[PDB]
């Protein structure tokens, strides 16, 4: 997989996260680890079979 | 009597850079419809640096 920080940094510079103002865009970084990716990958396929 | 890897002789006398800058200035004048203005700003500032 791609490293989390190496991609998140691109994402972060694309979003231009201002400090003062409140934004809906911080919440987009919620739950971006692996081991959930694998969790979904293992849940979906098993579900489609079952 | 010796082999040589010669350039074009339109490159040695730098003229192709005029074509290049004309294209780049056109590309600057275009919009990035899909993207915000700050990204465009960053790109075109990075182009002006050179």
């Amino acid at each position: 997989l791609v490293s989390t920080e190496a991609q998140i940094q691109k994402m972060s510079q694309d979003l231009q996260l201002e400090a003062l103002t409140i934004q809906s865009e911080t919440q987009f970084l919620t739950g971006i680890n692996s081991q959930a990716a694998n969790d979904c990958f293992k849940t979906l396929i098993a579900a489609m079979l079952s | 009597g010796v082999l040589n890897q010669v350039l074009n002789d339109n490159i040695r006398n730098g003229h192709v850079v005029n074509q290049l800058m004309e294209a780049l200035m056109q590309l600057s004048r275009q919009q990035f419809p899909t993207m915000p203005v700050d990204y465009k700003r960053s790109i075109q500032r990075g182009i002006l640096l050179l």
